[PDB]
């Protein structure tokens, strides 16, 4: 019935909230990506023998 | 010992194959389960390209669409590129031309570009027809070649026929 | 009134969809922490002053 | 020069102001906006206890409560622990006990610990009255005192009490 499909739609956190904690979790991901690849292309530019999956 | 070293990269959509291809090709291996790549790889292969010993370094990363403090090091000297999509999801072949505009404001405009319709396996979700790709491969000057990863399906051939294209250019 | 406050809950998305989303995102989250802590301990373990804030 | 080199880590819950307190003590400097941190870091400072040259060596890292890496390395060696909740924010003083067994597991049962209630420049948020916190330090053993990495007050005598300790234990 159209309650229980309704029902099944509406979180008890408020859509707001539940936006703010999506724009949080993708800044922590393109912050760690991006020390990440910091990282990787400082290696690289010195040593890239060290990324050879051997 | 190697008479060449030719460092191809692999390119193209999250998710449409590339480690596997990567770990096909050069460990004969396998994931169903692989997960995203978090940093940047290479393997190497040595093959046989008109009597002379082609040493393969093939590269990888994930292929996201964000700038990466990585991508300019990432194509530096690679003179092949297999841009990956996945046969069962449309979204990445629709994207194939930004990946070869990603080749042109970061890559040799000499690069050796080789179309890649990877998961042929998927017969049953198949979303991009082999004909329309083939046909658009040829439309933009492109090798092409479908490969099933998981299977091993043209694998061998699609590394094959790029490195001896970079050989012979 | 109730059905603006009720259409302002209500994601074009179905949660069970933006549930796999938030599941995706804190894998990730998890996977790249944990790659850049097992540079960190690499480090520690080998020459901690590189971790120095001159 | 110094006469000894005392490891102190700063421990507690995401957004208490740890980095902050690390700034203020190590360099003087503060930042509203400073985000999570991503790594280990550490910096240093010396000063005169009893007539003696201490380098303080002060270790910092994200609050996060799961498994890491680089978890016993960060208490390893550390003769000091500054547990750092925010006044303003009682979930991070509830919090509290989680911290002291990561100290129990992870570091030398013989580590000097101060309790840290920072962000006291926030009288009007305030969550924690001073006179519970304070009750619960002593009933717990703990040293305890409270900050403002902002305003700077009882920055120096925090960072002073506990390095006195440690020479004096
Ligand atoms: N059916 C089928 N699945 C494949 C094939 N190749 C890869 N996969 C699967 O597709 C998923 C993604 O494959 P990956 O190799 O990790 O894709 P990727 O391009 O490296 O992804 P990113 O690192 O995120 O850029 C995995 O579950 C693989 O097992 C294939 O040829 N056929
Ligand atoms: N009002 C006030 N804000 C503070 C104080 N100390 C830190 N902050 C703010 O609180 C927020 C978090 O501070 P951080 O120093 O980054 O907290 P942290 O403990 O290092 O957080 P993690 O690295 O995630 O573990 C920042 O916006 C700071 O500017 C303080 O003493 N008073
Ligand atoms: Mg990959
Ligand atoms: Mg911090």
């Amino acid at each position: 019935a159209f309650s229980e499909s309704l029902a099944a739609e509406i979180s008890s956190v408020s859509r707001d909230e539940l936006m703010e904690a999506i724009q949080k979790q993708e800044e922590i991901n393109f912050r760690l990506q991006d020390y990440i690849d910091r990282i990787i292309v400082a290696i690289m530019e010195t040593n890239p023998s060290i990324l050879e999956v051997k | 010992e190697y008479d060449y070293l030719f460092k191809v990269v692999l390119i193209g959509d999250s998710g449409v194959g590339k480690s596997n291809l990567l770990s096909r090709f050069t460990r004969n291996e396998f994931n169903l389960e692989s997960k995203s790549t978090i940093g940047v790889e290479f393997a190497t292969r040595s093959i046989q390209v008109d009597g002379k010993t082609i040493k393969a370094q093939i590269w990888d990363t994930a292929g996201l669409e964000r700038y990466r403090a990585i991508t300019s090091a990432y194509y530096r000297g690679a003179v092949g590129a297999l841009l990956v999509y996945d046969i069962a999801k449309h979204l990445t072949y629709e994207n194939v031309e930004r990946w070869l505009k990603e080749l042109r404001d970061h890559a040799d405009s000499n690069i050796v570009i080789m179309l890649v319709g990877n998961k042929s396996d998927l017969r049953h979700l198949r979303a991009v027809p082999t004909d329309e790709a083939r046909a658009f491969a040829e439309k933009n000057g492109l090798s092409f070649i479908e490969t099933s990863a998981l299977d091993s399906t043209n694998v061998e051939a699609a590394f094959q026929t790029i490195l001896t294209e970079i050989y012979r250019i």
